[PDB]
RNA sequence: CGCGACCUCAGAUCAGACGUGGCGACCCGCUGAAUUUAAGCAUAUUAGUCAGCGGAGGAGAAGAAACUAACCAGGAUUCCCUCAGUAACGGCGAGUGAACAGGGAAGAGCCCAGCGCCGAAUCCCCGCCCCGCGGCGGGGCGCGGGACAUGUGGCGUACGGAAG
RNA sequence: GGCCCCCGGCGCGCCGGGCCCGGGUCUUCCCGGAGUCGGGUUGCUUGGGAAUGCAGCCCAAAGCGGGUGGUAAACUCCAUCU
């Protein structure tokens, strides 16, 4: 029964909830098991980066997040094609590929090829047979320069282009920001109906004289 | 009422014509496993000493199988197509008379898929196709 | 300035240079090839037409095109699919008309 | 290229040639037993499209199932309860008849593995399906990679766990907004996740 | 008026294999209530839950888009946090109720059929010899059987592929 | 910390055999899963609301096609997947 002022509450406890209760007493144990697996995996791929393949620079989809940029699943085939990397060799040298990702614009395309060229320059390649160095690398830059990399490879970072203060011109002062937004909304709203009314008026115009 | 696409396989070759056709077709049977081994060993012996590659004019042979024959008909490479009359799943060959007529290659229907199988050393063959033929049998093939 | 990029309007959106490229090969799906067209024409003259397709051709022969479309849409199910089917059935009627003319 | 023609031919089930063949075959299958081994696939193109290969270890079983809905099996139609559950007729089984035919083939041949099945004909009272089975212990199957997966213990009785193509269609699986019921692998997997109270150590 | 080929069937204590039954906490496929709440009660709720049937494994299921989106776009599955007790459903009453984006754990991709080309290139079984035994394989031989053109294998699969 | 016994996976030289050409450019060709999709109706299911999914029955495809684009429908453009 309600009692004086209060919030109308709707608990979702009508469905025998006590049979399905997930306690978290194994959370500290789960963290230990995950840490041990991470350390074992890092030891297994001894000089390769512990986090794994390099990931591409990727902008977040919706209008809430498109100002941010993050790491994607893998590099697109268009990026690899212009970076000059075979799509089947890339996964061998630690480059994640995403065959189903497209490149709508060129800026995101060129942003990711500089990422691939930077990674390819920083990559130390070991020969398959250490006694027979065919085309991988010199022994000098892999004797001591080889070191397992901790953290994401070339972590994706949001950058801001700082603008220096400038003198406001008269054109900027006379710009009507609210009026432009109100008119732009109206123009998009009435664009279809304005064309139809012009079309109907054109039909009456081409036969008005008879 | 049997539709003509299925009823057409009741019109088979007469016994006399089917005898001349199979007697000619006996001259172009695919080589067996044993005589392929003998031919391959001879090529190995000849390549060792001393002729070399020696293609030696891969002879004309009877092409068999509905998928093989269909492509030959579509490419107008078959000179004569022989279709068995008793293919039990009768969908493998119902298009072949119409396809052969469209592509201009002469086709006949013969009694027995088992007789076609003996041509190719197997139990059963839907169709066999005549590609190019030896010169001494060009007169015989033309009459057929 | 005179005009600025806007989040609203007919030309809304952040301005990027569009990367033009060949379409993906999956987008090619559904295109009719010369060989597949040849096969389907072979099967059509081997098989014939479905009984509802023959009935719709009788309606098109007497030029009851609206009734033909009502019948096809009732059979096939949708307006878009019926319009495509009616054009094809009209095409085969016109094809056999000019075949019988000569 | 004959398989292309047979495929287009079977897409014309209402033609005179296909109507004749389907009627005669449906009569012949009606004369046989409900479960019956076929010497060869009736539709070789459809069989190999579904995974069948003409080699030792692949067998074909023709199954006949009864058509229609699922009558509630209660005595005298009395489903004692609220009127929303009074339904006896016009009820429908959750799994398709093709899935039922696969289950019946697999149960009889418990030593084989159901691969797929396809439609070969139907009557007013019967539907006929041909089920592809694999003998997992034949050496042709067992010595071949790309076929060794069916030989694993986890792949036994796929048709009874809804893992074949026909049985999968009733589970509501898929990607996107139409298939939110089965996020997590199944309806039960989604329901357990959505109905479990996560009581963290630090709340 | 018999003898053969094939097809479709049958028998065998035929040679060699395989399935059955148990457990069932977790998992998969079905079937599936009513108590209860609604201060009555019939839709609703309980609940796709209990009970019932089948099937597995050390995990299972899912899974590499006939996806999300509408952005300057993301990019298989599964799990956690959040979205969110929200959009929505509901005698719009009682009640019920997700998803996308975002941040993480983990991260891995592939194969056929089909279209084609390659002298069926392919596979199983049985005898003989040698190397081995430890889960029965390797090599060679057999004018040794069988499967298979009603289609085996190699190339190749939507990220295109093949041939010059 | 020591000693003893057993078992398993890591590099080198050798062993028995397999193991067969990769990329770029141009040209010429080739490209797809049907009683299935989809539609009507019925029953169940879903938050899915002029119908989310599943199933029975009837109808029953196409190939510049098909599916999706959370309000039924016609026309039109676009996006996205196959
Ligand atoms: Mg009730
Ligand atoms: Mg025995
Ligand atoms: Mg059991
Ligand atoms: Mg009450
Ligand atoms: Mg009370
Ligand atoms: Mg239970
Ligand atoms: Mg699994
Ligand atoms: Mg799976
Ligand atoms: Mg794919
Ligand atoms: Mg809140
Ligand atoms: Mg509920
Ligand atoms: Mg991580
Ligand atoms: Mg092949
Ligand atoms: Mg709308």
């Amino acid at each position: 029964a309600p009692s004086r002022n209060g919030m109308v509450l709707k608990p979702h406890f009508h469905k025998d909830w006590q049979r399905r209760v997930a306690t978290w007493f194994n959370q500290p144990a789960r963290k230990i098991r995950r840490r041990k697996a991470r350390q074992a995996k890092a030891r297994r791929i001894a000089p390769r980066p512990a986090s794994g393949p390099i990931r591409p620079i990727v902008r977040c989809p919706t209008v809430r997040y498109h100002t941010k940029v993050r790491a994607g699943r893998g590099f697109s085939l268009e990026e690899l094609r212009v970076a000059g990397i075979h799509k089947k060799v890339a996964r061998t040298i630690g480059i994640s590929v995403d065959p189903r990702r497209r490149n709508k614009s060129t800026e995101s395309l060129q942003a990711n090829v500089q990422r691939l060229k930077e990674y390819r320059s920083k990559l130390i390649l070991f020969p398959r047979k250490p006694s027979a160095p065919k085309k991988g690398d010199s022994s000098a830059e892999e004797l001591k320069l080889a070191t397992q990399l901790t953290g994401p490879v070339m972590p994706v970072r949001n950058v801001y282009k700082k603008e220096k203060a400038r003198v406001i011109t008269e054109e900027e002062k006379n710009f009507k920001a609210f009026a432009s937004l109100r008119m732009a909304r109206a123009n998009a709203r009435l664009f279809g109906i304005r064309a139809k009314r012009a079309k109907e008026a054109a039909e009456q115009d081409v036969e008005k004289k008879k | 009422k049997v539709p003509p696409a299925i009823n057409q396989f009741t019109q088979a070759l007469d016994r006399q014509t089917a005898t001349q056709l199979l007697k000619l077709a006996h001259k172009y049977r695919p080589e067996t496993k044993q005589e392929k081994k003998q031919r391959l060993l001879a090529r190995a012996e000849k390549k060792a000493a001393g002729k070399g590659d020696v293609p030696t004019k891969r002879p004309p042979v009877l092409r068999a199988g509905v998928n093989t024959v269909t492509t030959l008909v579509e490419n107008k490479k078959a000179q004569l197509v022989v279709i068995a009359h008793d293919v039990d799943p009768i969908e493998l060959v119902v298009f072949l008379p119409a396809l052969c007529r469209k592509m201009g290659v002469p086709y006949c229907i013969i009694k027995g898929k088992a007789r076609l199988g003996r041509l190719v050393h197997r139990k059963t063959c839907t169709t066999v196709a005549f590609t190019q033929v030896n010169s001494e049998d060009k007169g015989a093939l033309a009459k057929l | 300035a005179l005009r600025y990029p806007m989040a609203v309007g007919l030309n809304k959106g952040h301005k990027v240079t569009k990367n033009v490229s060949k379409p993906r090969h999956s987008r090619r799906r559904g295109r009719l090839t010369k060989h597949t067209k040849f096969v389907r024409d072979m099967i059509r003259e081997v098989c014939g037409f479905a009984p509802y397709e023959r009935r719709a051709m009788e309606l098109l022969k007497v030029s009851k095109d609206k009734r033909a479309l009502k019948f096809i849409k009732k059979r096939v199910g949708t307006h878009i699919r019926a319009k495509r089917k009616r054009e094809e059935l009209s095409n085969v009627l016109a094809a056999m008309r000019k075949a019988a003319a000569k | 290229g004959a398989y292309k023609y047979i495929q287009e031919l079977w897409r014309k089930k209402q033609s005179d040639v296909m109507r004749f063949l389907l009627r005669v075959r449906c009569w012949q299958y009606r004369q046989l037993s409900a479960l019956h081994r076929a010497p060869r696939p009736t539709r070789p193109d459809k069989a190999r499209r579904l995974g069948y290969k003409a080699k030792q270890g692949y067998v074909i079983y023709r199954i006949r199932v009864r058509r229609g809905g699922r009558k509630r099996p209660v005595p005298k139609g009395a489903t004692y309860g609220k009127p929303v559950h009074h339904g006896v007729n016009q009820l429908k089984f959750a799994r398709s008849l093709q899935s039922v035919a696969e289950e019946r083939a697999g149960r009889h041949c418990g030593a084989l593995r159901v691969l797929n099945s396809y439609w070969v004909g139907e009557d007013s009272t019967y539907k006929f399906f041909e089920v592809i089975l694999i003998d997992p212990f034949h050496k042709a199957i067992r010595r071949n990679p790309d076929t060794q997966w069916i030989t694993k213990p986890v792949h036994k009785h796929r048709e009874m766990r809804g893992l074949t193509s026909a049985g999968r269609k009733s589970r509501g699986l898929g990607k996107g907004h139409k298939f939110h019921h089965t996020i997590g692998g199944s309806r039960r997997a989604a329901w357990r996740r959505r109905n479990t109270l996560q009581l963290h150590r630090y709340r």
